[PDB]
DNA sequence: AACTACTTGAGCT
RNA sequence: AAGACCAGGC
DNA sequence: AGCTCAAGTAGTTACGCCGGTCAT
């Protein structure tokens, strides 16, 4: 369901951080923790956003009109 | 349960939970536990509207 | 009560 | 399966704890009243005495519950046979109307056929036998 | 009846474990009363060991 | 291939069944002092283990953390009140 | 008590008194059938039993695996796999001895100490 | 349990105080059908008789003896009957039901 | 408390076996009926008041 | 945040935080009659009714 | 209790028996019904003395034996004196009873 | 589901 | 528009 | 023919306040 731009708890932005850590991922292959804290995301409270975030939109978009 | 020898009387069998919640229930206990909280659960939805006819 | 002892 | 009745079979046992009557009765499928064990077995097809103990108990060593069913076998001493034990269910026109409720309707599971009569038997037999592996605290 | 039961009973529990008599069918010796116990049934809730 | 058996209720009576597979077999020849308190597996009659004795919960307690933790009957409250929140109930 | 029947036509036994010779008769109420008596004694109550606490033990009984395991010794072959219980008298005033059963023999040894038996 | 109604108890069920002073014989149980005037019977699926208040139902025929149609049977979503039974992942999502 | 909580284990283990202990000497028809109740009702009167003063 | 009441902080109530879409349907049909007496969907006024 | 006695614990048993309905009932064992026709013998061993021991300081050749318990006379504190005593007043001069001590 | 009211039934002189 | 049924709230 | 005593059988009434779906 779409990443959430700017974290809830604090403020930060957190849009763009999404395809950087999906990445970070599947490829330079890190474990979730230390994709984070690359991507700048410090305390839990912006830690938790990308996290926790289950990209329903995907699924979504795989309905045809 | 059926996970006891029978003719078991200890307290282990019958139902004593030596466990504190910070440390937690072994499904035995877990379970008792659930047994004897549904009683519980059952008169406050009985005791409930009974009570109340009593009273009226 | 119930979930403490018998009496409680 | 197949059409799937909902009548249930009653094998009592009068007489409280104490009082000197201790008989067994049971229930069958449209019958008014109640008939006394005995002659439901030899209404059934075993008449003598014993023989009918036989299907009760299975151990001739166990005074205690065949005392039991002493009494009970003084009730139906006054039907000595499978005439009379078919008809004591309420001529000619009664004694038919008998055994319908006992191939269709008594116990029909196991079987509603005919020649079975032997095996219904066995199970009223491990009834009254169920009944009393309790009244004896078994 | 049955005479000596004690393998009737371990070979139909090892028919079952082929799968030659559903896995869902139930069979239960009660020893301590000398009697077996045969359900085929629709409803009997189950769950797996 | 024989490794597992559906147990109804009534067959169920007849057996013995062992909680952790681990734990309730090998012998002996200390222990942690956090972990909750085990009694043992004194007994080798064994018939049968449990698949995992958290499967002796149905889907509305599947979401409950640490429901080993808390006191009953209010596991059995959360146990509704999850048929009542908010989410996703399809994609479509 | 052990009671019993009759040839002939297999029925119940009731009894009747010699008169003029003083001794005890069964009989039939079917045909005519009569046999001395077995014993003086006629009917039994029973109010406190003990008959019944050993129940259908057949050798199979250390097959039951849910049934405990005491690594005791019968009082005759010395063995060490016992399997018991309580007594199967479902009588809330019974009481709790163990009866032991051995895999080696068939024995019905006891914990009791108060009393003694062999049944 | 539907499976076993269908498949086989379905059966069972027409055939036993069935003849009559005319008997009957295998029983058939089509997939999802549509019988509306203004149309011939367009083979239905979920997703439309959600939407169009319908009935996933769907024929039913009996070998009568002297083929013939007696009633619709409303067909458990996820069954065998259900067309879902089939479709795979992205099979689904074409017929926008969820996967 | 670190301690504590071994303290308390072992007020249950030894509470386990005042148990144990009484039952032995149950099997055993080594005890005699509290007039007015069964000898099994006595039993358990004492288990029972044997682990609550236990867990108190 | 007392008496099982909570406090909730705006701020990231703002940020969309369980903020959740609600949908709803009404529904109707266009009645009608063995004798040919159909309804209509239109955009009425006056009329003599 | 009365004003007086209050601590007497011997006191409170004393009258707990005087008021607890005890029935003949809770206290046999066992009862039988032999067939001996001599009034002046057993066909019993263990009853012999206790017919010779009792006839110094007609009836039916039909008899009734009741086996109470030990323990149980004990409890509800009874004597055979006494449990007979009351059978034979119960039903008087015609049923003649007898027993051990 | 439990009671309590009301009237009825069968045993008994 | 009135009712019935299921569901859910303290 | 008539009367007390026990039992059966009949019948009744129960619960605080506050959206969906179906059909006469
Ligand atoms: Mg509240
Ligand atoms: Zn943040
Ligand atoms: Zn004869
Ligand atoms: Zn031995």
């Amino acid at each position: 369901m779409i990443v959430p731009v700017r974290c809830f708890s604090c403020g930060k932005v957190v849009g763009d951080k999404w395809e950087s850590y999906l990445n970070l991922l599947q490829e330079d292959e890190l474990d979730e923790g230390t994709a984070l804290s690359r991507l700048g995301l410090k305390r839990y409270c912006c830690r938790r956003m990308i996290l926790t975030h289950v990209d329903l939109i995907e699924k979504f978009l795989r309905y045809n009109p | 349960l059926p996970h006891f020898s029978k003719d078991d009387y200890s307290p282990e069998s019958k139902g004593f939970v030596e466990n504190s919640y910070l440390r937690g229930l072994t499904p035995q206990e877990f379970f008792f536990h659930a047994m004897g909280g549904r009683e519980g659960l059952i008169d406050t939805a009985v005791k409930t509207a009974e009570t109340g006819y009593i009273q009226r | 009560n119930p979930i403490w002892g018998i009496g409680c | 399966k197949g059409s799937r009745f909902i009548s249930t079979l009653q094998v009592k046992l009068y007489g409280r704890e104490g009082s000197s009557a201790r008989t067994i009765k049971a229930t069958l499928p449209y019958i008014k009243q109640d008939i006394p064990i005995v002659i439901i077995f030899r209404a059934l097809g075993i008449i003598p005495d014993g023989e009918i103990l036989e299907h009760i108990c299975y151990d001739v060593n166990d005074w205690q519950m065949l005392e039991m069913l002493k009494p009970c076998v003084e009730d139906g001493f006054v039907i000595q046979d499978r005439e009379t034990a078919l008809d004591f269910i309420g001529k000619e026109k009664r004694i038919q109307y008998a055994k319908d409720i006992l191939q269709k309707e008594f116990l029909p599971h196991i079987t509603q056929l005919e020649g079975f009569e032997s095996r219904k038997a066995f199970f009223l037999g491990y009834m009254i036998n169920r009944l009393l592996l309790c009244a004896l605290d078994r | 009846v049955h005479r000596n039961p004690a393998r009737l009973m371990e070979t139909l529990r090892t028919l079952r474990r082929k799968g030659d008599i559903n896995p869902e069918v139930s069979m239960i010796r009660d020893i301590r009363e000398k009697e077996l116990k045969i359900f085929t049934d629709a409803g009997r809730v189950y769950r797996p060991l | 291939e024989g490794l597992v058996e559906y147990i109804d209720a009534e067959e169920e009576e007849s057996i013995l069944i062992a909680m952790q597979p681990e734990d309730l077999e090998p012998a002996e020849a200390d222990v942690d002092p956090a972990k909750r308190i085990r009694v043992s597996h004194h007994a080798t009659t064994f018939t049968h283990c449990e698949i995992h004795p958290s499967m002796i919960l149905g889907v509305a307690a599947s979401i409950i953390p640490f429901p080993d933790h808390n006191q009953s009957p209010r596991n059995t409250y959360q146990s509704a009140m999850g048929k009542q929140a908010m989410g996703v109930f399809l994609t479509n | 008590t052990t009671f019993r029947f009759c040839r002939d036509c297999n029925n119940m036994l009731y009894p009747r008194e010699d008169k003029e010779n003083n001794r005890l008769l069964f009989e039939c109420r079917t045909c005519s059938y009569v046999e001395e008596a077995g014993s003086p004694l006629v009917y039994r109550h029973e109010l406190i039993t003990n008959i019944g606490e050993t129940a259908g033990v057949v050798q199979d009984i250390g097959s039951d695996p849910t049934l405990p395991r005491s690594d005791r010794e019968c009082p005759k072959c010395h063995s060490r796999e016992n399997v018991f219980f309580q007594s199967q008298q479902r009588r809330k005033d019974t009481s709790m001895v163990l009866f032991f059963v051995c895999l080696s023999c068939s024995h019905i040894f006891t914990s009791d100490q108060k009393n003694k038996r062999t049944q | 349990s539907f499976n076993q109604f269908v498949d086989y108890t379905l059966q069972d069920i027409i055939c036993e105080d069935s003849t009559l002073i005319i008997s009957f014989g295998k029983i058939y149980v089509t997939k999802p059908m549509v019988n509306e005037s203004d149309g011939v019977t367009h083979a239905l699926y979920p997703q439309e008789a959600r939407l169009r208040n319908l009935t996933y139902s769907s024929g039913l025929f009996v070998d009568v003896k002297k083929k013939v149609f007696i009633g619709r049977l409303p067909i458990m979503l996820r069954s065998k009957n259900c067309y879902l039974s089939e479709a795979t992942e992205s099979d689904l999502y074409k017929l926008k039901e969820c996967p | 408390d670190g301690p504590t909580m071994r303290e308390i284990t072992e007020t249950i283990a030894e509470a386990k076996k005042k148990v144990l202990d009484v039952t032995k000497e149950a099997q055993a028809n080594l005890l005699t009926a509290k007039h007015g109740m069964t000898l099994r009702e006595s039993f358990e009167d004492n288990v029972v008041r044997f682990l609550n003063e236990a867990r108190d | 945040n007392q008496e099982d009441s909570m406090i909730m902080n705006q701020s990231s109530i703002d940020r969309g935080l369980f903020r959740s879409l609600f949908f709803r349907s009404y529904m109707d049909q266009e009645k009608k009659y063995g004798m040919s007496i159909t309804e209509t969907f239109e955009k009425p006024q006056r009329t003599n009714t | 209790l009365e004003p007086g006695h209050a601590a007497d614990q011997e006191q409170a048993k004393l009258i707990r028996s005087a008021i607890e309905h005890t029935t003949l009932k809770s206290v046999t064992i066992a009862s039988e019904i032999y067939y001996d026709p001599d009034p002046r013998s057993t066909v019993i061993p263990e009853d012999e003395e206790i017919i010779q021991l009792h006839f110094s300081l007609q009836q039916s050749p039909w008899l009734l034996r009741l086996e109470l318990d030990r323990a149980a006379m004990n409890d509800k504190d009874l004597t055979m004196g006494q449990v007979g005593e009351r059978i034979k007043q119960t039903f008087k001069n015609d049923l003649f009873v007898i027993w051990s001590e």
